RNA sequence: UUGGCACCUCGAUGUCGGCUCAUCGCAUCCUGGGGCUGUAGUCGGUCCCAAGGGUUGGGCUGUUCGCCCAUUAAAGCGGUACGCGAGCUGGGUUCAGAACGUCGUGAGACAGUUCGGUCCCUAUCCGUCGUGGGCGUAGGAAAUUUGAGAGGAGCUGUCCUU
RNA sequence: GGGAUAAGUGCUGAAAGCAUCUAAGCAUGAAGCCCCCCUCAAGAUGAGAUUUCCCAACUUCGGUUAUAAGAUCCCUCAAAG
């Protein structure tokens, strides 16, 4: 007998978290952030639709890395012309835009559909201590 | 500089030492300065 | 640094000093005023705005741009001025050296100047590739069946596809040219014209801008 | 790590003062301030100063040898300050003061100009010997580099700038 | 590259060279930066970094190659169906004619030669170059704009002075 | 011209009392990298910014309406096609 609940828009309720990188390693934060975007930590997860929580990742210019992927880690991106390859190095854009390095390290841990993009469009990034989404009233979200 | 796989003393002054991941030989005499690769 | 708009009159030459023959445009640049100032603290950047060549009143069942409309007379009038033909920016300029409403003569730059200047270069239409891209023709004779057209777009199945870039027929001109490092042979102050050295882009009554060149 | 056990001699006029890792160094020639290993401990006696390391790890033997030549190397700057002295070597090379900055012709179609900087002094001798003087052993050192690679010391005349101990290979020049 | 194998294609995957248009690798021809030199200097030798740009006209031959003439800073080496024939040529080459040498009794034959010899196609889709319309961008509009991104450019001689 | 680098060149420096360009630390160093220069660019759906313009009646009172600012049809044209 069918009997499991479906969350939908009439009853899902969504949270405002505020996140800190602040000495935390780039992946271990991102994969967490990922889960609550996703929805993953509610009891009432349904695929087909987001059920997760807004997120606002603070002090991205203090994200960590270990080893040498200060200056080995690069990110490629081709512009689609010949020879367009265009690189950076994970430390050079931790300095230039480190709201594009946590927002790209998270979202390439969500699914490539209409979903997964909409759910990744609740993450906001700043590289210092503040953010403008007071109204929203976020609460503070402690890592693990 | 010798840059080869073959990285040694070539007389008894050479020295060996590694710099950041190389192997290497330096020595007082310019022609024995060898680098690993 | 410096910035005026005007049109392009036509070329012509002059007689230098030691009698060399000297190509010149004649650029005609009255009727320049500073419209608006802005600034980091209101629009994030410096810049002035001048409006060139005034013109005509708003009227009730205007039919042409001849006629300024009610929103560019309100922007006009906030600057005192009457309302202009063409509106651009110079970012160059020391802001702090202007006043809105403020006029823009042909005397703010002096002979001797190196200056850049900015137009629209001429239209030509669809064009192919020998004319737009500059490319050999093959052969007219020997059997030919190519003359004009392009040539190969790619190469096979490594990559069955054509690469962007590709150059290839299609509307030519009409671009925004920035010719660098020309000079201001004479100012005229009574005519309101600038003599410049050489050519630039657009046809005759077309709207260029003169900076003081960027390069130094 | 020999060089970590030492312990380093306070001149009486040189006074060592700690905050956390950060330390600075005061006397009669200057302070010199830098942040040190922040795993190193300091005993800090009345007359002397002792380095401690926590571990015997690889990385607490180096760091324990290099933060005690530092600190030594601080006491010893601000006690009796450091120099290093490079001689001009050639017909027409030679070397003069243009207040602070040190103007250098040699062999070049123009004069090279070495802008003196911040607890360095220049002083030329003879014409011919240029001299380097500081409380940072580090920048006096650097600087000394700087103005010997101007134009160092080529083999075949010994011609240009060394500095008047080195020793500089020479080597036969014309043969049949 | 010469081959080996015979796995896609024989209800067809057009084959050499050239032309047009390029594009990529770097094991770099020039130019830039370096170490060693049996580097005096001017020149060189050898090795390392480096792919930004640049890297010629002619004689002969179907030729690719190659030799030669004359230049150049240099006249790079390779991949892209030995790039590119629904973009061009069609000189070579493997249809029918004819002939020589040769082989064959002969019909004929020869990675021997010789003269001659039909290169179709109105672009549906992706791709590419241009150019409009819709809606969106939480009122409806006219102008002026920031620049996330993207494209372009990027070469070199000689002479004077020191 | 600027920033960061390659091969390199070094300073200070221990591990390893010496030596050592390297581990910590600090310099310097290519036509190359990122800029500086030129062009496009907010369908940048993350759709940004500034200045100026328009602003009422009727409503089953959710809403609607022709109109406003504005822009077009049509027409005379060219620097555009
Ligand atoms: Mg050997
Ligand atoms: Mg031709
Ligand atoms: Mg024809
Ligand atoms: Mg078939
Ligand atoms: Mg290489
Ligand atoms: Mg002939
Ligand atoms: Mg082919
Ligand atoms: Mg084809
Ligand atoms: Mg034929
Ligand atoms: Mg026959
Ligand atoms: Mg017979
Ligand atoms: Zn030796």
């Amino acid at each position: 007998m069918r009997q499991t609940f479906m969350a939908n828009e009439s009853n899902i309720e969504r949270k405002w978290y505020v996140i800190d990188a602040e000495g935390q390693t780039l992946g271990r934060l991102s994969s967490e952030v990922a889960s609550i975007l996703r929805g993953k930590n509610k009891v009432t997860y349904t695929p087909h639709v987001d059920t997760g929580d807004y997120v606002i990742v603070i002090n991205a210019s203090k994200i960590e890395f270990t080893g040498n992927k200060e200056t080995d880690k690069v990110y490629y991106r081709h512009s689609n012309h010949p020879g367009g390859i265009k690189s950076i190095t994970a430390g050079e854009l931790r300095r230039t835009n480190p709201e594009r390095l946590i927002e790209n390290s998270i979202k390439g841990m969500l699914p490539s559909t209409r979903l997964g993009e909409k759910q990744g469009k609740k993450l906001f990034v700043y590289g210092g201590a503040e953010h403008p989404h007071a109204a929203q009233q976020p609460e503070n979200y402690e890592l693990r | 500089m010798k840059v080869r796989p073959s990285v040694k003393p070539i007389c008894e002054k050479c020295k060996v030492i590694k710099r950041k991941g190389k192997v290497m030989v330096i020595c007082e005499n310019p022609k024995h300065k060898q680098r690993q690769g | 640094t410096k910035g005026i708009l005007g049109r392009k009159i036509g070329m012509t030459q002059v007689f230098g000093e030691n009698g060399e023959l000297i190509p010149v445009t004649v650029v005609e640049a009255k009727e320049n005023v500073v419209l608006q100032k802005k600034t980091v603290e209101v629009d994030g950047y410096n810049a002035i705005q001048v409006g060139f060549e005034d013109k005509k009143a708003y009227k009730k069942d205007a039919k042409s741009n001849k006629y300024a409309n009610k929103p560019a007379e309100g922007h006009a009038k906030k600057a005192d001025a009457a309302p202009k033909r063409f509106i651009r920016e110079f970012r160059n300029v020391d802001v702090d050296a202007y006043e809105v409403g403020q006029e823009v003569s042909v005397d703010t730059f002096v002979a001797g100047d190196v200056i850049d200047v900015t137009g629209v270069s001429k239209g030509k239409g669809f064009q192919g590739a020998i004319k737009r891209h500059g490319q050999s023709r093959g052969p007219m004779s020997h059997g030919s069946h190519f003359h004009r057209a392009p040539g190969s777009v790619g190469m096979a199945s490594d990559a069955s596809r054509v690469f962007k870039g590709q150059k290839m027929p299609g509307r030519m001109g009409g671009n925004t040219v920035t010719v660098q490092n020309l000079e201001v042979v004479q100012v005229d102050t009574e005519n309101k014209v600038i003599l410049v050295k050489g050519n630039v882009p657009g046809p005759k009554k077309g709207l260029v801008e003169i900076r003081t060149s960027i390069k130094k | 790590s020999r060089v970590g056990k030492k312990i380093i001699d306070i001149p009486s006029d040189v006074t060592v003062t700690f905050d956390g890792n950060h330390v600075t160094v005061k006397g009669p020639k200057g302070e010199l301030s830098r942040t040190l290993n922040e795993r190193m401990t300091f005993k800090q006696e009345e007359n002397t100063i002792e380095v401690v390391r926590p571990s015997d790890s690889k990385e607490d033997r180096t760091n324990h040898g290099t933060t005690r030549a530092l600190l030594n190397n601080m006491v010893q700057g601000v006690s009796q300050g450091y120099v290093k002295v490079l001689e001009l070597v050639g017909v027409g090379y030679r070397a003069q003061m243009q207040g602070k900055d040190l103007i250098l012709n040699v062999g070049y179609s123009h004069p090279v100009e070495i802008k003196a900087e911040e607890n360095i002094t220049f002083s030329v001798e003879k014409n011919t010997v240029v001299k380097v003087e500081g409380i940072s052993k580090e920048q006096v050192g650097a600087l000394a580099s700087n103005i010997r690679s101007v134009r160092p010391p080529e083999p075949y005349k010994g011609k240009g700038i060394r500095y008047q101990g080195e020793y500089v290979r020479r080597k036969e020049g014309k043969t049949g």
